This record gives structure tokens, C-alpha cells and sequence, in this order.
């Protein structure tokens, strides 16, 4: 009766979606898929997100016409238009959607909504992402937090506003000719260049995209996997943490349903006094929380690095990126994210810092390679990972922190498992010194069959030269600043 | 069928030591161009405005 556009973006799911259900509550749907490339500008997303992309636009395809609808798909020049015509022709009164808060996101949607107000037709946004919308938190003056611990422990002095929706029974069609608003298949979108399908064949073994493969995967991480997760996330290799990165990333499995199941298992174990059970709850959902404060701090705050005399050395890059630094945990988390498109957060950490920190590659050199190679690129997770690394954000790590790879090793790879799978020339080192290779007695290099510049690489920097010109690099950096 | 975990431990045991990053990326041409400028702009200071006002 009524009829309702239902613009898609990183939403790519049917249970506990606002925007779709307040559409289909009211009448009949039109979903639509819009695709600008130019609007995307510097945030266009990378090969390994744009292989995922593809493959859930497919699996939501299927699945809205099983529900007795479709998603059409358009690839535009421009996201206005696209959705002007779409109003044209199917006559519908009101455009949904669940809003962003990236810039490119929150500045087109804000555009979007001032000319369909113009226009005479009805739009509204939905909170289809967060546990809390980064405007509801704030101190008792009324402002920002500037920490995680203490934006954590407001948020869980508040119940969550959010309310989860019922799924719907069926969704009443609009129908439109593809070629009066110019729509296209999936493959006509773009999304995959024809030399990536190599690199993409190792993610398509890996990964199975989709939001009914992220309700799979959940139910089965906290049936079976939450309950040792304050343990296992606490190691890099094998069985560590929940895989949801890539899912809670393209809007794939509601975090309302993430954390609902999450702390419902917390309540349980708090009743049977699983006292290890509740710690694993309260780290897992800590994870959620990073989440939720990455698009706080992204949209509260409107850097210190700016004057940091970076090595723009293209060679040392491609070594960075090759995992040919000679120091083993780089090496394997390179390795694994080249063939994976995925790597355990202490392994993004101690990748990143040693970009930026042993070797002063510019960060937007990583940032770019990661935006291209993960999975889950998500740019407020990003943007909040690197400064953490960085020393930007009340809580991290400080700039001059150079942290001892043997250090490292013994807290999160303490059987050198990682070590051994990813870098299998290194696998006979005694677990002792597998993660510093060259600090072993050349006896044990020899019996272990390590010889550092032919089968493995020898450090491409070493620590205390490292150290001697990070100290220069945050001394000319400060003195800098004040000269400016 | 098998589970998404199970599914990524079979990959990463087939082809962990066994794939090479190749020697080209595609994008080294750009590295020495790499603004920031996207969250400073008016017009999102507006759309945050307008995005808390609808809410
Ligand atoms: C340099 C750096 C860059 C990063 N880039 C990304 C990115 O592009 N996309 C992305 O999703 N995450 C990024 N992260 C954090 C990332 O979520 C974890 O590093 C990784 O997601 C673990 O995946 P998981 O689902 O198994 O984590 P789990 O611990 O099992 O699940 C926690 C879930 O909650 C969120 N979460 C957990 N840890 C963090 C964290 N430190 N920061 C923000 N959110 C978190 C994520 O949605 C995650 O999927 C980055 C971290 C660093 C240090
Ligand atoms: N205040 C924080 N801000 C941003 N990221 C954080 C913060 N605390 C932890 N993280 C992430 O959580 C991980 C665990 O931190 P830690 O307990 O200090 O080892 C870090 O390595 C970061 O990736
Ligand atoms: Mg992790």
C-alpha cells in the first residue's frame, strides 16, 4: 500500500534490521544497492573488502527473493539521481536507510536527506550499527570522554536505548524495469577487477560472506568458544578469537544480537559461579565496546605525528610488506595476511608499530595496505587501531614504546606455533628463541637449520639502532613543533 | 558441510609457508603522493549536527 525505498550500504542483513523492518511495517519495499565509486573519493574500499562486498550482495540478493522481493542494483555517478529515479518510477513516498558515521557516509546522507525534504518526500535514518549512538554518552558536564576505560564504564552504567525487531513474514514487492532507472547485475558493478581474481581465490577458500553464514558462525562462537575466549584470545595462532570482524563490518549479523547472546552467556555463568566463563564474557564484549568507541571518538573529535621525519623508503615498504624484515612475528602476520585477509589483533599491533617505529614507514603507507588486504577494513576501527599504536589516544601505547620481540613472543605465541606454521624454515629453533633468531648462539642456529640472509632473512633493522633513531625521530618531532 | 572456523583452519594449514606476497602490489606508484581534511570539514560538522538533531 504505502511504498517505501529501502537504500542498502553496510547493512547487508534481514533479522534486527530498523530500516528494512520500519519499511515493510509500513507497506511494500523497494531495496536498492546504489554504487558511486566517485563519491567514495579516498575511502573507496580496497580488493579483499571489495571481494567480500560481492560475495553478500549475492548472498542478500538470494535471500530477499526468497522473502518474495529483490535488490536492485545501480551503479551511478551520482547517489541523488540514482535515487530520484528510483522514486520516479516506482511512485514510492519515503526513502530508509541505517545511517553512517564515517565522513564520506554521514556528509551524502545529510545530502541526501535535504533534497528528498525538498523534493516532498518522506526519509529517515536508523541506528542499524551501534549499542549506543556516539551522541548519547557524554560526562557530567556534558562533554566527550577521551578514554576508553572511562567511556566503557559509562556505557555500562546505562541500559541500551536500541530495540531489536522481529523478522518480517513477508516482504510485499515494487516492481521497476531495470533499464528505466538504469540498474545492473552484481558483476556489472565493478566491484572485482579482473587481476584480482588470483589474490581473491585464497579469500574465497578462507571465507564464506554472508549474513546467514554470520548467524552460523555466532551461534557456534558462543555455544562453543566464548566460554575459553579470555584464554584463546590471548594467543595469535590457531583457535583465538571470534572471526566476527568482517561480519559486524558489513552490517552482516546485528552487534544487538552480538552482545545479547553474549550477555545472556555472562548471566548464565555468573548464576553457576564460572567465574572463568564471566571474565571471557566481560573480554569478548570489551572487544564490542572498542568497536562502539571507535565511532565515538570519530565523531566527537574533529595528528601529533605531523611533524615526524618518516623514512618514505619505498624498499624498506616492500619488505614490511613481503614479511622479509627478519623479525618472525612481522613476518608470519604478513604472511597470514596476505593468504588469509585476516590477522589477530596483536598481530595487527605489533605489525603496525613496526612500521611506524622500526623502520618510520609513513603510517598511511600500512593504513593503505591494510585497506586493501583485510577483510574487515573498517575505517573507524583503523583509524582507532593506529593510534593506539601510536601514542594519539589517552591509553595506548606510548610513541617511544619499542617493544622487545622476545617479550612478545613469550606472552602470545608461548609454544611458537605461530612461528612454526607460518614461517616453517624457522620451525626447529628451540621455542626459546624462535621469535628472536638473532640473539641465538650460532651453535643453535646451525643445529636448527637457520641460516639468517639465505632461508630466513636477517633483521632488516636491528633493535638498538631502532631505538637510537626513534629516540632522534620523537626529539626532532617535538623540538619541530615548537619551531613552527 | 563445515563451520566458517573450521573452514579457515583448513586453508590456513594448506597454504601457510606456501604462498608468496607477490613482488608488485599494484599501488607503490601512489605511495609517494600519500587529505585528512575529511573530518574537519563544514559540511560535516552540519551533517553531525543534523544527524543528532533527527534522532
Ligand atoms: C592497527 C590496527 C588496525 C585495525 N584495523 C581494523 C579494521 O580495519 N576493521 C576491524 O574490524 N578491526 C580493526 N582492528 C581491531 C580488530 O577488530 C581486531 O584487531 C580484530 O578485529 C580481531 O577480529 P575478531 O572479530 O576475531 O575480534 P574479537 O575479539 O573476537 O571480537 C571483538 C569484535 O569486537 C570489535 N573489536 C574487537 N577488538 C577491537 C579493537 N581493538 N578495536 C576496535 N574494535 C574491536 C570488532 O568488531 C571485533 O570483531 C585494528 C586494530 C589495530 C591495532
Ligand atoms: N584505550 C584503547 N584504545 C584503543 N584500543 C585499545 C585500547 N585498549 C586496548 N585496545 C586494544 O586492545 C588490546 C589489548 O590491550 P592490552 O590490555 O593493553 O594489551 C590492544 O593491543 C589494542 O588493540
Ligand atoms: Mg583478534
Amino acid at each position: 500500500d504505502k511504498k517505501t525505498i529501502v537504500w542498502f550500504r553496510r547493512d547487508l542483513r534481514i533479522e534486527d534490521n530498523p530500516a528494512l523492518a520500519a519499511a515493510a511495517h509500513e507497506g511494500s519495499v523497494f531495496p536498492v544497492f546504489i554504487w558511486c565509486p566517485e563519491e567514495e573519493g579516498q575511502f573507496y574500499p580496497g580488493r579483499a573488502s571489495r571481494w567480500w562486498m560481492k560475495q553478500s550482495l549475492a548472498h542478500l540478493s538470494q535471500s530477499l527473493k526468497a522473502l518474495g522481493s529483490d535488490l536492485t542494483l545501480i551503479q551511478t555517478h551520482n547517489t541523488i539521481s540514482a535515487i530520484l529515479d528510483c522514486i520516479r518510477v516506482t511512485g514510492p513516498t519515503k526513502v530508509v536507510f541505517n545511517h553512517l558515521y564515517d565522513p564520506v557516509s554521514l556528509v551524502r546522507d545529510h545530502t541526501v536527506k535535504e533534497k528528498l525534504v525538498e523534493r516532498g518526500i518522506s526519509v529517515q535514518s536508523y541506528n542499524g550499527d551501534l549499542l549506543y549512538e556516539p551522541w548519547e554518552i557524554y560526562c557530567e558536564k556534558g562533554k566527550p570522554f577521551t578514554s576508553f576505560n572511562s567511556y566503557w564504564k559509562k556505557c555500562l552504567d546505562m541500559s541500551i536505548e536500541s530495540v531489536m525487531l522481529p523478522p518480517p513474514w513477508r516482504l510485499m514487492p515494487i516492481t521497476a524495469a531495470a533499464e528505466a532507472i538504469w540498474a545492473c547485475s552484481i558483476e556489472e558493478l565493478g566491484l572485482e577487477n579482473e587481476a584480482e581474481k588470483p589474490s581473491n581465490a585464497l579469500l574465497t577458500r578462507a571465507w564464506s560472506p554472508g549474513w546467514s553464514n554470520a548467524d552460523k558462525l555466532l551461534n557456534e562462537f558462543i555455544e562453543k568458544q566464548l566460554i575459553d575466549y579470555a584464554k584463546n584470545s590471548k594467543k595469535v595462532v590457531g583457535n583465538s578469537t571470534s572471526l566476527l570482524s568482517p561480519y559486524l563490518h558489513f552490517g552482516e549479523i546485528s552487534v544487538r544480537h552480538v552482545f545479547q547472546c553474549a550477555r545472556m552467556k555472562q548471566i548464565i555463568w555468573a548464576r553457576d559461579k564460572n567465574s572463568e566463563g564471566e571474565e571471557s564474557a566481560d573480554l569478548f564484549l570489551r572487544g564490542i565496546g572498542l568497536r562502539e568507541y571507535s565511532r565515538y571518538i570519530c565523531f566527537n573529535f574533529p595528528s601529533h605525528l605531523r611533524f615526524f621525519p618518516w623514512d618514505a623508503d619505498v624498499d624498506k615498504f616492500k619488505a614490511w610488506r613481503q614479511g622479509r624484515t627478519g623479525y618472525p612475528l612481522v613476518d608470519a602476520g604478513m604472511r597470514e595476511l596476505w593468504a588469509t585477509g585476516w590477522m589477530h589483533n596483536r598481530i595487527r599491533v605489533i605489525v603496525s608499530s613496526f612500521g611506524v617505529k622500526f623502520l618510520l614507514l609513513p603510517w598511511k603507507w600500512g593504513m593503505k595496505y591494510f585497506w586493501d588486504t583485510l577483510l574487515d577494513a573498517d575505517l573507524e576501527c583503523d583509524i582507532l587501531g593506529w593510534q593506539y599504536i601510536s601514542g594519539s589516544i589517552p591509553d595506548g601505547h606510548e610513541l617511544d614504546r619499542l617493544d622487545n620481540p622476545a617479550l612478545q613472543g613469550a606472552k602470545y605465541d608461548p609454544e611458537g606455533e605461530y612461528i612454526r606454521q607460518w614461517l616453517p624454515e624457522l620451525a626447529r629453533l628451540p621455542t626459546e628463541w624462535i621469535h628472536h633468531p638473532w640473539d641465538a648462539p650460532l651453535t643453535v642456529l646451525k643445529a636448527s637449520g637457520v641460516e639468517l640472509g639465505t632461508n630466513y632473512a636477517k633483521p632488516i633493522v636491528d633493535i638498538d639502532t631502532a631505538r637510537e633513531l626513534l629516540a632522534k625521530a620523537i626529539s626532532r618531532t617535538r623540538e619541530a613543533q615548537i619551531m613552527i | 558441510v563445515l563451520s566458517g572456523r573450521d573452514r579457515l583452519k583448513r586453508h590456513r594449514e594448506e597454504v601457510a609457508g606456501k604462498v608468496p606476497i607477490p613482488d608488485s602490489w599494484g599501488k607503490e606508484g601512489l605511495l609517494m603522493g600519500w587529505f585528512d581534511a575529511a573530518f574537519t570539514s563544514s559540511q560535516i560538522v552540519s551533517a553531525r549536527a543534523a544527524l543528532m538533531a533527527d534522532s
